[PDB]
């Protein structure tokens, strides 16, 4: 019976890293790309950690990001486990 | 051998249609490449199977 | 395989052209290539031997010979023949009816072919848009537009029925930046709003919901 | 000069105003007095006119010039181990070709290039000549004899500073051979430039290995005679002194690893220096650091050399890369099988982080399958990304269906005609179906089985089966009863761990038998259900219908499907009655193959084949005998005949019957085969084997018939062996064999050349 | 390809002394090693390891000896044949040198060196002059085989048998080697008085630089005459080696130039006579080859050599006719004999000798 990941990886200490008025190429050499990224405006990008191994057990943190026109942030969203 | 029936091409075979679309309202449709898409132009003459292929 | 003087070689070729007979008019064409190899129709050698690879229906051979035509021959007026053959040919290398008894759908299967089909059709518009080939190649490009459509759609399917929430939605943000048309895109959509409500994003819910509710009865 | 107009005479290939343009002089103007330097140097810089001849009236300037001929046909005389196709490109490479002129003078050069090339293969002694053929229309002809001599052996391999360690019969691990064993004999001794090559490294590696790290060479030599019949080959070289290694040590980012690779650079102390360990360590690192989701790091390990001690400690530096996801997967190969099919054997999803490893167990569970003919995978860089990553899986397809053919060869359907075809990638779907019709003017048999292997996600398997049956023979009334028969299977099947399936389903049938003769074994039975109508009648007639159990067990580890070459593959049933129903019984069938090879390069292998087979009734009764097992059929035993095996009935002799026990193997040889190129080798099976099987009965007794002999022992082993080619074909599979028995008993046949075309291994 | 017999003659008898079954011969292998003589004595071996010690007029072993690397792998002996001072001096194909004595076959001393044990030493003053197919050309003493010198060479991919003839002169010792390149130098240093080239590139590797290796020049008087394969026959300075002519000629094996002419073979055997200080050809005899030949010496006013078919080719010095022909055993030969004042021999591949009339 089978297993799954999917989303970004995590270093959990990279999140101690993390400071407003940071380029996203910052982030870029911080991480490594992104993958979900709004395609509707409002220039932000997210980063998540999910994997469905086992019969039963469930899990994803998630963290989402915006950012001005400057490809510098504005704000963020530590969902650090979902509900 | 020397005489085969299960290739029989050259036909035209479409009857497809087309549609564009809008946007919402407010927020935004994404981008397009270009890459894929369609030069409009005037379609006459020829066409389909009553359509030649004898070369010149 | 008898050599003489071209005249009489091109007239025989002419003949059997017009006698539907390919086996052995290609010998003569062959014949003719290598007894003439820089005689002064050779380019019409070159068609005729095209035509002949068609008419047969012997394909990558066909291709080489295109290639070969085009490198060449970079310039005259008849290339658009040329071009428009080769994307015949990759149309061809497409489709089948092995498996075709007025039931399959030929969909869901390698597409590359029909990206070098669309890729040919196109530039040969761009450089010839007014030609007496074009008012079905049009169409015909329509047609692999809907294809490669569904070609994504159908491994949305799959990955869906797995749950794969994300990487779905980034082949769809391709489909998007590629595809605006096709009513299975229009028809995908409701693929990401199960998605993102499985990934708990509300706030991006509302974005499907108002594009769906943008768009009227598919 | 005065001259005012130009003709030309003998130019039947080429424009006059080119010819008189490549001259400065022209017609309607002054010409000059260097026209004929003019005619010289232009005439024979085209290189299309041999001869010119030009004069002049006083007027006009008449040119008597021809061209130079050129070639139609370029032909070959004296080819033995050289194809053409190699020396026309030769010629290409030269400058030459049909339709094209020529001087017939460099012929001698294009000689030399030739022989040069003979030289690059070994043959020093040849001579080449050409042969021309004036032709007319300005043309030729040229043919090319050939003499090629004779290559040469090698007559010693004798190596300078080799002392205190011999090679110099250690050497027989080169591809090279100095001697050839007449009681060994195979090929011969041959030179070639490229082969020293790799075994010089060959040598340097087997000194690598033994305690050295300073064995270089000085320089290779060699020579021949002048008469050139055996070469003189020598190597110049030093030996130092042994060495050893003093601890290790390594560098770089991790993502605190090191615990890790600790274990595999882990070592004992005073240890001989390796270079190989060290490769396949480093390799070892590379394959964690793919499970942990890297692909391109940077790999270094420094010998820090102490002569005075002959130690060295080996400095390691890694720089892990950056990291990777992927984003994209794409597939070619498929023209008869569609998408999502082959995504449900990665176990590696899409648009996430990675490894190196699910892409491996992506390759095992596509290769089982035999939809492909073969594989290909590889990694992409994206571009304008540094961790962006997609990937590749590309294939080759197959034609893996059939068309069974039985005749009742061996007379297990006796004279008959089954037809029937089966196809396991239907119309390139994942759906799987077979089917058989059977008929003999009087016999009927139908039958149709299916089964999705994926009806639900994660390899959810479910099977149906039909079977109808009318046997219509004993107006022969020489044996094997009439019977009316058929009913229907169902089937379950799902996977728990991810090599190791399970099955099972159900069943019903419906049966009717006729015209009994009267056989011996039969009563039992008839005693055991019940009612004894006997006493010599052949108005006997009996009618059950039953419904029924059965599951499968199965483990499945391989290389691939379709001539594998490693693991094994074994499949387990077990088969049963139920209550409420007329009779009560259970059988078990085992079936077992395991593949081992040599080293899996050249492909020696053998292969291990196996079957168990047993059963027994209930309530002290027994089951019946159309359930029993059967052997023979030169398929499960090779050289025997179709259901011609082990024990058989009498009334007051022959036939042999079948029964309940059962324990049969066969051992092979495999081989290649070197009369045929890769292009079909890959789809050529051929292999020896010796072959082993017996049979009985628990409830067959000798108290009362002992006059007749006994059955029931698993003794009376009947044995044979022998040889059989397998060759695909696009019919299906297809194979013969010539085998000789060697222990028989009475009561049996057999033949020697059989044929099979279906599903056997 | 390889020439028919011609008819036996006469006009001197073909004639024969002892001879004797002699060692386990060598066989197919080429090599270049061939007896050597002194006092009462003549002396071979084979390459196996066994040696002799025989007499001048019964050709009977006052002794004989053999060795080995001590076991007892094969000895592998293919240097030269040469004595001095009632000592010998000689080679293997091993870079190892072996000096025993005359009076028993016991050692005077054994050494070692880079690149093979090749070609026939020579000797002078003491200071024996080695070479191998590495190109390096060593310098040695006379009592312990100690060097005092070596010269480095450009080699090549291929060859036929990087060989050598070196010889001196006032104590300046010359030889070639391969690549057509001939060096003229000391004997104290050996280092370079001065060199020259003859040869001529002009093939592609191998056809031309199959000239590369040189047998053997000579010297006359202030002058030397030199040759390789399908290369050019030379006319050189003692002082400087300039060039005083040329012929485009070829061969392999050596010559030999008494009298005012000149007396060697073809690559394809076929034997002549030129000029003294020219190169003219008086005469040619071309009837016996591809052959496989061995170079020729003087007896009694006429040349000899013999084959692989084990023949002598007896002529006339004048034109070369032939004036004799004996048939004197199976095996063929591969190297060359020699005779001198009085006592003329050659050994066989298959360990067999004859000593001759």
């Amino acid at each position: 019976r089978p297993d799954i990941n999917q989303g970004n990886y995590l270093t959990a200490n990279d999140v101690s890293k993390i400071r407003v008025g940071m380029t996203q190429q910052q982030v870029a050499y911080a991480l490594g790309t992104p993958l979900m990224s709004d395609p509707f405006g409002t220039n932000t990008w997210f980063y998540v950690f999910r994997q469905q191994p086992g019969h039963e057990g469930v899990t994803q943190q998630t963290l989402t990001l915006t950012f001005n026109s400057s490809g510098v942030l504005t704000n963020i969203d530590n969902k650090p486990a979902l509900s | 051998r020397y005489k085969r029936q299960v290739s029989g091409d050259e036909a035209y075979l479409e009857a497809a249609p087309l549609a564009e679309l809008h946007a919402p309202a407010g927020m935004i449709l994404p981008v397009t490449s270009g890459d894929y898409a369609i030069p409009v132009t005037n379609g006459s003459g020829a066409v389909g199977k009553a359509l030649d292929i004898r070369p010149p | 395989v008898p050599d003489n003087p071209p005249n009489e070689i091109y007239a025989t070729a002419q003949q059997k052209l017009q006698d539907g007979n390919w086996r052995q008019a290609i010998t003569q064409l062959e014949a003719l290539d290598n007894r003439y190899p820089f005689g002064p129709y050779s380019q019409q050698v070159q068609l005729d031997l095209i035509y002949a690879y068609y008419k047969n229906a012997d394909l990558p051979l066909a291709q080489a010979a295109i290639d070969r035509f085009i490198r060449l021959n970079p310039t005259h007026p008849n290339i658009d023949y040329v071009m428009y053959m080769r994307g015949l040919t990759n149309m061809a290398l497409d489709d089948s009816a092995l498996q075709g008894f007025f039931g399959v759908d030929r969909s869901d299967r390698d597409p590359q072919h029909a990206r070098a089909a669309f890729s040919d059709f196109s530039k040969l518009v761009r450089g010839y848009p007014n030609s007496q080939y074009t008012t079905d190649a049009t169409k015909r490009l329509v047609f692999l537009k809907d294809r490669l459509a569904k070609y994504e759609y159908s491994v949305a399917e799959y990955y869906t029925e797995r749950g794969a929430w994300v990487a779905v939605v980034n082949r769809v943000e391709g489909m998007l930046r590629d595809y605006p048309d096709t009513q299975a895109t229009r028809d995908a959509l409701p693929l990401m709003e199960n998605a993102y409500r499985q990934m708990q994003m509300n706030a991006q819910a509302e974005k499907v919901a108002k594009i769906i509710a943008a768009n009227s009865s598919n | 000069f005065v001259v005012k107009d130009i003709h030309f005479e003998g130019l039947q290939r080429v424009a006059v105003g080119a010819a008189l343009l490549s001259m400065p002089v022209r017609t309607g103007d002054t010409v000059n007095d260097e026209d004929i330097s003019n005619t010289i140097r232009a005439l024979f810089a085209t290189g299309n006119f041999e001869d010119v001849r030009v004069l002049r009236d006083g007027d006009t300037l008449l040119v008597q010039v021809k061209e130079r001929p050129t070639i139609a046909s370029i032909t070959f005389s004296g080819n033995k181990s050289v194809k053409d196709d190699m020396l026309k490109q030769n010629l290409e490479a030269s400058g030459v070709r049909v339709g094209e002129s020529l001087d017939r003078t460099t012929i001698a050069d294009i000689e030399k290039g030739l022989e040069d090339f003979y030289y690059s293969v070994g043959k020093y002694s040849a001579s080449v000549k050409a042969v021309v053929t004036p032709l007319p229309r300005n043309r030729v002809d040229l043919k090319l004899v050939f003499q090629e001599g004779v290559s040469a052996e090698i007559q010693q391999i004798n190596i300078v500073g080799n002392h205190a360690f011999t090679t110099d019969e250690l050497i027989s691990h080169f591809q090279l051979r100095d001697e050839v064993p007449w009681w060994n004999v195979v090929g011969d001794r041959k030179y070639q430039k490229q082969k020293l090559a790799g075994d010089l490294e060959t040598l340097r590696s087997y000194y690598l290995d033994r305690g050295y790290a300073r064995f270089n060479i000085d320089s290779t030599q060699v020579s021949l005679t002048p008469d050139k019949k055996g070469i003189y080959v020598t190597v110049n070289i030093t030996e130092g002194d042994q060495y050893k290694l003093s601890g290790v040590e390594v560098s770089g980012n991790l993502a605190g690893h090191s615990a890790e690779i600790e274990q595999l650079t882990k070592i004992e102390p005073g240890e001989l220096y390796n270079g190989t360990k060290v490769t396949k360590m480093e390799d070892d690192i590379k394959k964690l650091l793919g499970r942990y989701g890297y692909a391109y790091p940077r790999v270094q390990s420094m010998p820090e050399i102490n002569d005075a001690d002959k130690t060295v400690k080996l400095r390691v530096n890694v720089d892990a890369g950056n990291r990777f996801y992927v984003r994209k997967i794409r597939f070619e190969g498929n023209d008869t099988s569609k998408d999502a099919v082959l995504r449900r054997e990665m176990r590696q999803m899409e648009g996430a982080w990675l490894g190196s490893d699910l892409v491996d167990q992506g390759k095992e569970r596509l290769n089982r399958l035999g939809f492909f003919e073969t594989v290909d995978t590889d990694t992409q860089r994206v571009p304008g990304s540094p961790d962006q990553v997609d990937v590749v899986y590309k294939v080759k397809e197959r034609n893996t269906g059939s068309f069974n053919f039985g005749i009742g060869y061996g007379t297990c359907s006796g004279v008959s005609f089954q037809a029937g075809v089966q196809q396991d990638n239907w119309l390139g779907t994942g759906y799987a179906v077979g089917i058989n019709g059977t008929k003999n003017d009087y016999q009927t048999y139908a039958e149709l089985s299916v089964t999705n292997p994926y009806f639900t996600v994660d390899g959810v398997s479910l099977g149906g089966r039909l079977f109808y049956n009318d046997f219509q023979a004993d107006d022969a009334d020489l044996s094997d009863y009439t019977n009316k028969s058929y009913g229907t299977d169902v089937t379950l099947g799902f996977p728990i761990n991810e090599y190791n399936s399970l099955r099972a389903g159900l069943g019903y049938v419906h049966n009717s038998l006729s015209n009994m003769q009267p056989q011996v074994a039969m009563w039992r039975y008839l005693y055991s259900m019940g009612e004894h109508p006997s006493t010599s009648d052949q108005d006997n007639s009996f009618k059950t219908d039953d419904f029924t159990f059965n599951y499968g067990w199965t483990y499945n580890k391989l290389d691939r499907g379709y001539f594998p070459t490693d693991g094994s593959r074994v499949n387990l049933t077990g088969k049963v009655t139920i209550p409420g129903s007329d009779n009560e019984y259970y059988k078990v069938t085992l079936d077992t193959a395991t593949y081992v090879p040599i080293d899996d390069d050249h492909k020696w292998v053998v292969l291990g084949r196996t079957r168990w087979g047993y059963g027994d009734g209930l309530g002290g009764k027994e089951m019946p005998f159309y359930e029993n097992f059967y052997a023979g059929g030169s398929s499960t035993v090779r050289g025997f005949q179709c259901n011609t095996i082990g024990p058989k009935a009498v009334y007051f002799s022959d036939d042999a019957v079948g029964g309940n026990a059962m324990a049969v193997a066969s051992l092979e040889f495999i081989t290649p085969t070197p009369f045929i190129s890769d292009k079909y080798a890959n789809s050529v099976r051929t292999s020896f084997f010796w072959d082993m099987g017996t049979v009985w009965d628990t409830n067959w007794d000798s108290s009362q018939y002992s006059g007749y002999p006994d059955y029931s022992d698993p003794s009376n082993i009947r044995m044979s062996a022998g040889i059989a080619l397998q060759w695909m074909s696009p019919l299906g599979p297809l194979v013969f064999s010539y085998a000789q028995p060697f222990k028989k008993y009475d009561g049996d046949k057999a033949e020697q050349f059989q044929f099979n075309i279906g599903k056997t291994w | 390809k390889m020439s028919p017999l011609p008819t036996v003659e006469n006009q001197f008898t073909p004639t024969t002394a002892w001879s004797t079954s002699v060692g386990s011969g060598i066989g197919n292998f080429y090599s270049n090693l061939h007896p050597a003589l002194a006092d009462n004595v003549v002396y071979a071996a084979d390459r196996a390891g066994l040696v002799k010690a025989l007499n001048a007029d019964d050709g009977k072993e006052i002794w004989s000896v053999s060795l080995a690397e001590k076991s007892k792998e094969p000895a592998l002996l293919s240097g030269g044949v040469t004595v001095s001072g009632g000592h010998v001096y000689i080679g293997s194909e091993k870079a190892q040198v072996y000096a025993l004595n005359t009076s028993d076959g016991t050692v005077a001393w054994q050494t070692k060196v880079a690149g093979e044990a090749l070609s026939r030493p020579v000797v002078s003053d003491g200071l024996v002059l080695i070479h191998t197919s590495n190109g390096q050309l060593q310098a040695l003493n006379e009592a312990d085989g100690a060097v005092k010198w070596t010269v480095n060479l450009d080699m090549p991919s291929l060859s036929l048998r990087g060989e050598s003839a070196p010889t001196t002169a006032f104590g300046a010792a010359v030889v070639g080697g391969d690549n057509g390149r001939v060096s003229a130098v000391l004997m104290e240093q050996g280092q370079m008085i001065w060199q020259q080239r003859i040869s001529q590139a002009t093939g592609s590797t191998e056809i031309d630089r199959l000239s590369d290796v040189d047998t053997t020049p000579v010297v006359v008087n202030g002058v030397v005459f030199a040759l390789a394969y399908n290369g050019n026959l030379t006319a050189l300075d003692l002082r400087s080696g300039q060039i005083m002519w040329k012929r485009e000629l070829g061969s392999v094996n050596d010559f030999i130039v008494d009298g005012n002419r000149i007396y060697l073979v073809d690559q394809n055997d076929r034997v002549m006579a030129l000029t003294i200080d020219g190169g003219v050809t008086l005469w040619t005899q071309s009837d016996l080859l591809h052959r496989l030949l061995t170079s020729p010496v003087l007896y009694n006013g006429n040349l000899v050599v013999g084959d692989s078919e084990g023949y002598l080719h007896w002529i006339n010095v004048e034109d070369g006719r032939f004036v004799a022909q004996q048939k004197v055993d199976s095996s063929g030969f591969q190297t060359e004999p020699v005779a001198a004042d009085g006592k003329l021999l050659i050994q066989a591949k298959d360990g067999t000798v004859y000593s001759i009339t």
